């Protein structure tokens, strides 16, 4: 089963809340979600929306349909009218509210409202939304909401306004309904989730009336579960994988979608630790709010010239501000990971939206040749494995590691199986580490693999400096210690193009004459796109890239050899990934789908996307649904 | 390779401070091994570099010198850091971090080379030097008003405020060991003659006018108790912009009863002092020490 | 004839002075010149030299050799020993001074020189450098700068402190000398450089001195000088081409080596105008010193939305601060030019050295997707041209523009004839600007050629976000309206890519089976020495390509189809310019001259690296000469 | 297309300060063609879009709206050019170009929206909460102390130094009025709740708290002649630091005896005040107007 659920409401309603506890819910009895949070760059009025996809199985991609669309509003419902496929749960009270008085909604949505249902002959009224579902099958199911709440306001004997928010779970109380699960789950989310009893009995009842008035519909069974599950964002499980991994200072600077990882790591920045002789002993995680973003890297460049794991997280304009630090680090030779929240830009662009657009830019990040090494990741587990690797590469190759996590993953959540990130080893690698053998220790010595053995603040007398240097961290102009010092330092690169399998810097499904490029999120929907088309004798492959730099250039032109279609997907305009491709190899992609649009690519869009290029070669998709 | 020239314009103000931050180092007895000098771009900036001792020097950026300390000093507090930054650096490119120390009262001490001028890029007006001021270095007089460094310090609000001079040696040197000392962030900005450029603000012109806060009867900057504070601070504020004819040198404000930014940390991380960051045991034989179990369980289905 | 001649001596003795005094004297004697600057990041004390390359011909290009070294310290002659041909003028007082007692001197390269020295069985002394020389059949001229200084002293009165500096003009009278033009071109030039007659007088007795104890050697003749000549540096003509093009606002901070241009631009800001009805007026050019490179930029954004011409001036680590503020001005698609003074990176690096190093960076800024336009002065004629085209391209795409100019032209200086940048019109195209027809302008309209029409603050209602925006430029997040306005801002360089043609964007020389790809400063020494080597039968043609991006895809295809060695030949470790080749087109160089010292390639080092590839195909020649 | 939806929280301080500058620039009688607000990001930011008015709306960059406001205002000195920021944006990302444009003098006026809080990223602490204080929004006490904009703004200093309140619309319009006067650069502090983050610093909590200056028998924050600036100066710093029970709002400085950065362009640019840049005619059919014959003459052989 791939069921997708959808509810909205202004923002300030707490429909997140009730977004999550209706997941919460369908999950104990044993299925699945993939989740998503759509907001304005905005704290209360504007439209905000959850979709949840419900299976069986792991779910990977998110899809343009929604099979129940939940309200309470007039405006959620002309915000997804024309995705919905199979019931809408709707406010009768709205049924005369035109477009135009739904104050709150953008003018150009407004205009896309009016084309949409004129294009068919119909004026812009809910009741006129209700007849384009209609003609489409849909079946629709209005409430008096302002009844129920008074119903519920009078058992409790409280006014109405101390009750108002029960619509919410009127309207998942009903959708939980339809589905056909035992209302004990969702009675069960209620009650860990609100804090005080009349708030939870309340709610109780708000979401008993939804499911009580309607029939069961999609007679979902409950799955026993094997394996134990969690369910995680993005955010989150960069957090841990860090932790995991060893860091001890992260400094940072609030931005979206960035902030909730160093606020995780600062609500739990006393950790457990099992040390030398399994003595259990508690390590802090120091974590500063800096003052912008160029104290934020420089504070964690710093902080990592005393052996500790260092790292930061930001966004784009946040990232345009550290260029200048990182160029420092590479210089330096100091390890630093900087976790990429990639968003909507360019500026300030879409704060609350996501991109591709930037990772040109963080392959060629500020001003000198150094290495940068560039990851991707493309998916949530992906994300916690990464961020271990980013650690262990910045330390081994001691240099400047960007770790790229799209908005997109970030603040979209899944349930998956706990093993997935616990079942291996968490390795830490310290690199070329070594105790000095006296009062003064040449911190970059010339080797031949580029990487100068490493010594610790406290430990010896060494010298860093932003001008070009000798072996001893000394100010030098010389052009042939010039020479020396500004290879050995990009000899890491080499070093490391040598050191790490292509094989780990890929992931290849399938084995096709059609090759889905791509590196990102993307990965989900194209893996649900190529099981789907395969049903349909439609054969692919996909070449998902992980690792820009060094990147796997062998590998991929191996790969790619004799393949007649190479379609890129990715969500940016000029496909920076194939273009980095065809600067490392000489492969031209064939075909693009491209989405610039901010919301994440469904899988419905890559399937059509792949079946426009087969049918009629066109050379560049572009794609625009969502919110 | 082993010689570091001290490439200084002769009779440069910087031979002074070098003098005198040795000194006051060696005389307080703190392990040099210890002791990160943490230096901005400029003339200023090279001082680690020109030290005789083993301590240790970062230079880093132009005016992210105190960015980087926090990170140095955060991560592992027992080292002692002193942070050297050019006026240009520190109050013009800096000037967002130079303030936001302040508020974090982090014990760390910041020298400020106050010459007047940028005397790296050919001696350009700093944000010291008064409107309508020509050095032989400006073509026209200077356009900007200054800022006095110390009125932005007690402003921002550093809790030990002083001003030294880089011809009174012996001064100077007790100056640094009591900002190296003082439990928070501490600044001394120093008077700096630059002679290459810079022919306004002199040796013999500073000779003339400095006096000592020290000899004043009952001057005392020290605020001993809460009630205390507001009074020193104003007292502090009106000296500080005493200028032509006399120009006080000394310590305008020391106030140790504010927490420290590692003593608001030891609140969130209550063995921060004893098992710092850069203290922490973070892997056995390549296997993470840091257990994310519990952290994990919160998330279970 | 083609004489190259250095002098050099301790930062702070005016040797650059003498150096100019030189220069001017032989220059009005009717040759051409192209000279250097070289320091160290330091004001006083350190080892500052001057190379001055003479011919009756335009000259294009460094040498590796020095046929006259004019030295009155120890120093000096350590430093350039091994490139001395011809002619040393030397100190006999230092003849027993070893290079461990030149206390100013790098460490890193005392050990080059006792290298060099101990390899032949030689010491350290200066007697042992004379013997060196003595070896390769230099003729070395000794002088007693000690009596000679003690004898003007006496002639004049005064101390001898008082005339210590004449030093310099008897190493400079004595090689003007072996030259042997006449005396009064010399002595012209002291009298127009010094403002005191006592400086003067004295100074013109150490000429003589100098100049009446040598013989005669290269016996050179007067030329006349037909069409007018003029002697400027890159700094300069970079100012006079922005002021040529329209430039009325400019806001830098300081940094080497661009200072100089804003600098040179206050000094001379109040311009004469030839304005309507033939009317002189004055206009003047605001200046502003920033604060930071923060401030610097986002002042000449705002500057620009006025309808002001607007520029900054920058290198590395100025520019990496500046990505944030370029990124704003791509998303609100703005008119700015920001001159890129490329020098020694990463970090502070080399702030007193060159680099191409910043490339890749520079096509890449910031985050989001926008036109970077982006183009490369080969030379210092280029330079007046290119700046006026920056200025152009800048308001006819609404878009940052980055002019590249290295370090190495912007403080060279070379004689040419004045109507190279004389002799054209000097064109301004304001591009899509209107008059307002009321109250209210949609400032971003939606247009086919991405191109929206302009308006100035002031003369209507415009808005201006770093957010995605609507055509009124209000804040939208609207799916549609991003997709319409991100590929509108992002079509601008494909019009820009058919509007400017390719030939524009490269300059080819020659026609051979051998192509030498550059860009930047390398064009002279290539030019240089594709003639050398065409006289030797070794045919070989020049690729310099000007403009970035819009890249030359087609043009660059068409003049490489077929070509059996394409040698990049850049001042970077990773050949940037062959990389953007390679992704734009496929195409792969097959060798590599590279320098990353710091100091320019000269003419000598690109003929024997070309020696060197076809003589035994390897695959990169890695370079070092100088300083 | 033509709705802009004022999508601030009901009941924001944010309505009070939008009403009031409309008004202010209304009864001015200034042309709205001729006037840019310039403005950061956050909440506050928002506010030319939100304008009734035919203004111009600059929104700029985390910080950056002083300098752009600086390229804006002296390239076109006929526009009036206010500068709106958020407390985040003004005093911590853009800080030092905060304290840089007092050295300036330029004739702008800024206005800090003073919630104590990011608005606009979920409530995190600005650089005005001080020490100790814990929002709804904050997880923990505030870590950090706070800086006084109008001390700061003093130390650097500002030519206009004000303080006003969101919920006293007549008032806060009337000091704008004067902010946009006074020639050279003004400050005005303005506080401002934000009822869904800092339910500490609310409505009721001010309203108790804040008197007038203007009610002060004889306050008189306006410098005449240059020997009553130092004690004008002082008067001014101490009452800024006026906190707990008692909040004064009203001018604490006013000197218009400074010059502007606009008089001392005129000193190097005779004509700039008739001829500014944006006026300037560049070209004639396409053609350059500038002369740079002398430029190049200069530079023969
Ligand atoms: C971002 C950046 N911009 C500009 C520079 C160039 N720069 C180096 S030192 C300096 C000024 C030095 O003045 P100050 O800080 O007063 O130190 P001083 O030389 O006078 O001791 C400048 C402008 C740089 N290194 N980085
Ligand atoms: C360089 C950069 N870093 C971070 C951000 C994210 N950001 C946007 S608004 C804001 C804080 C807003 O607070 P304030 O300036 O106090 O305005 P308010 O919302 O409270 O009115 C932040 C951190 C950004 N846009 N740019
Ligand atoms: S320039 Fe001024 S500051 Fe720099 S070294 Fe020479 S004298 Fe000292
Ligand atoms: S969050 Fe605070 S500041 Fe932002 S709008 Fe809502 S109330 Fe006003
Ligand atoms: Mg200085
Ligand atoms: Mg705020």
């Amino acid at each position: 089963t791939r069921i997708v659920w959808m509810i909205g409401g202004a923002q300030g309603l707490g429909v997140d809340t009730s977004a999550n506890i209706f997941g919460n819910a369908v999950a104990k009895a044993g299925y699945y979600l993939f989740g998503n949070r759509e907001y304005y760059s905005n704290i209360k009025g504007r439209h905000s929306y959850f979709e949840v996809v419900i299976s069986e199985k792991p779910i990977r991609s998110l899809s343009s349909y929604v099979n129940i669309l939940a309200s309470f509003d007039a405006e959620t419902v002309f915000q997804h009218f024309t995705e919905t496929k199979e019931y809408l749960i709707y406010n009768v009270e709205y049924e005369n509210t035109t477009v135009d008085l739904v104050k709150s909604m953008e003018p150009e949505m407004a205009e896309q409202v009016k084309e949409a249902l004129s294009k068919e002959r119909l004026g812009f009224t809910i009741k006129d939304v209700l007849e384009y579902l209609k003609r489409r099958g849909v079946k629709v199911i209005g409430f008096n909401y302002t009844e129920l709440i008074k119903k519920i306001a009078d058992t409790f004997k409280v006014p109405m306004s101390v009750v108002e928010r029960a619509k919410n779970m009127i309207a998942v109380g009903a959708s939980y309904g339809l589905l056909g699960l035992k209302f004990d789950y969702l009675k069960d989310a209620i009650s860990s989730t609100f804090k005080n009893e009349l708030f939870i009995k309340f709610n109780t009842m708000a979401a008993e009336l939804g499911y009580n008035s309607v029939p069961n519909v999609y007679k979902l069974q409950e799955y026993k579960i094997e394996k134990q599950r969690i369910q995680v964002d993005g955010n989150t499980i960069s957090a841990m994988g860090k932790l995991a991994g060893g860091l001890r200072f992260q400094s940072y600077y609030p931005i979206t979608p960035a902030s909730d990882e160093s606020v995780y790591i600062e609500a739990n920045q006393n950790l457990d630790m099992i040390v030398e002789g399994n003595e259990l002993r508690k390590g802090g995680v120091v974590v500063v709010q800096a003052e912008d973003e160029l104290a934020a890297i420089n504070m964690a460049v710093g902080a990592a010239l005393t052996g500790v794991r260092s790292a930061t997280a930001t966004s784009g304009p946040g990232f345009s501000l550290m260029s200048e630090g990182i160029s420092w680090a590479g210089m330096n030779e100091v390890p630093v990971v900087i976790t990429y929240y990639m968003r909507g830009a360019p500026a300030t662009g879409l704060p609350t939206r996501s991109g591709q657009a930037d990772l040109k830019f963080a392959l060629n990040v500020g001003h000198g040749e150094f290495p940068r090494i560039v990851i991707a990741s493309g998916d949530h587990v992906e994300i916690f494995w990464d961020a271990i690797w980013a650690l262990n590469l910045a330390e081994k190759y001691q240099t400047p590691v960007i770790h790229i996590i799209e908005k997109t993953l970030a603040n979209a959540y899944s349930v998956f199986e706990e093993e997935l990130i616990t079942n291996r080893p968490y390795v830490i690698e310290r690199g070329k580490i070594v105790k000095p053998t006296s009062d003064y220790f040449n911190r970059f010595e010339v080797t031949e693999d580029g990487i100068s053995p490493r010594v610790f603040l406290g430990q010896a007398s060494i010298f860093y400096t932003g001008d070009e240097h000798n072996e001893e961290g000394h100010i030098t102009e010389n052009s042939i210690n010039r020479m020396k010092m500004y290879e050995k330092r990009n000899k890491k690169l080499e070093t490391a193009d040598k050191e790490i399998p292509e094989e780990q810097r890929v992931n290849i499904v399938g084995d096709a004459d059609i090759v889905l490029l791509t590196w990102g999120s993307p990965k989900g929907a194209i893996l649900d796109a190529m099981e789907e088309l395969s049903k349909d004798g439609i054969k692919t492959m996909m070449v998902q890239v992980k690792m820009f730099n060094p990147y796997p250039k062998n590998l991929m032109k191996k790969i790619l050899s004799g393949k007649s279609k190479i379609i890129a997907v990715e969500n940016n305009y000029n496909a920076q990934g194939a273009e980095v491709l065809a600067e490392k190899t000489g492969i031209f992609a064939t075909n693009y789908i491209l989405k610039w649009t901010g919301r994440p690519i469904t899988r419905e869009e890559v399937i059509e996307g792949i079946k426009k290029i087969l049918e009629r070669d066109e050379k560049r998709v572009v794609l625009y649904g969502g919110a | 390779r082993k010689p570091v020239f001290v490439d200084w314009c002769p009779g440069c103000g910087d031979f002074g401070i070098l003098r005198a931050e040795e000194m006051a180092i060696r005389e307080l007895g703190i392990n040099p091994k210890s002791v990160v000098i943490v230096s901005g771009i400029g003339c200023s900036g090279k001082i680690p570099h020109f030290m005789n001792l083993p301590i240790s020097g970062v230079h880093t950026l132009h005016g992210r010198s105190i960015a980087f300390a926090t990170g140095i000093k955060l991560s592992n507090p027992s080292l002692e850091v002193i942070v050297n930054v050019g006026d240009g650096d520190g109050l013009g490119i800096g000037m967002g971090h130079f303030v936001h120390l302040g508020r974090r009262n982090i014990d760390i001490a910041v020298l400020v080379h106050n010459n007047g001028v940028y005397g790296l890029t050919k001696g350009q007006a700093s944000p010291t030097l008064h409107r309508g001021e020509k050095t032989k270095s400006l073509p026209k007089p200077n356009i900007m008003d200054a800022v006095n460094p110390l009125a932005v310090a007690l402003a921002a609000g550093y809790t030990f405020v002083a001003r030294g001079y880089a011809y009174d040696v012996m001064h100077l040197k007790e100056l640094i060991k009591k900002a190296i000392l003082h439990k928070g962030s501490a600044l001394v900005d120093i008077l700096q003659p630059c002679p290459t450029y810079n022919d306004i603000n002199t040796k013999e012109w500073y000779d003339k006018r400095v006096y000592k806060l020290d000899n004043v009867p009952g001057w005392d900057p020290v605020v001993r108790k809460e009630e205390e504070a507001q009074k020193k601070f104003e007292q502090a504020i009106m000296k500080s912009y005493e200028w032509g004819e006399k120009i006080p040198i000394g310590i305008f404000y020391q106030n140790e009863l504010v927490p420290t930014f590692e003593d608001r940390l030891t609140s969130n991380i209550p063995n921060y002092r004893e098992y710092y960051p850069a203290k922490q045991q973070i892997e056995i034989n390549g296997i993470s020490t840091t257990k994310i179990d519990e952290l994990i369980k919160a998330k279970r289905i």
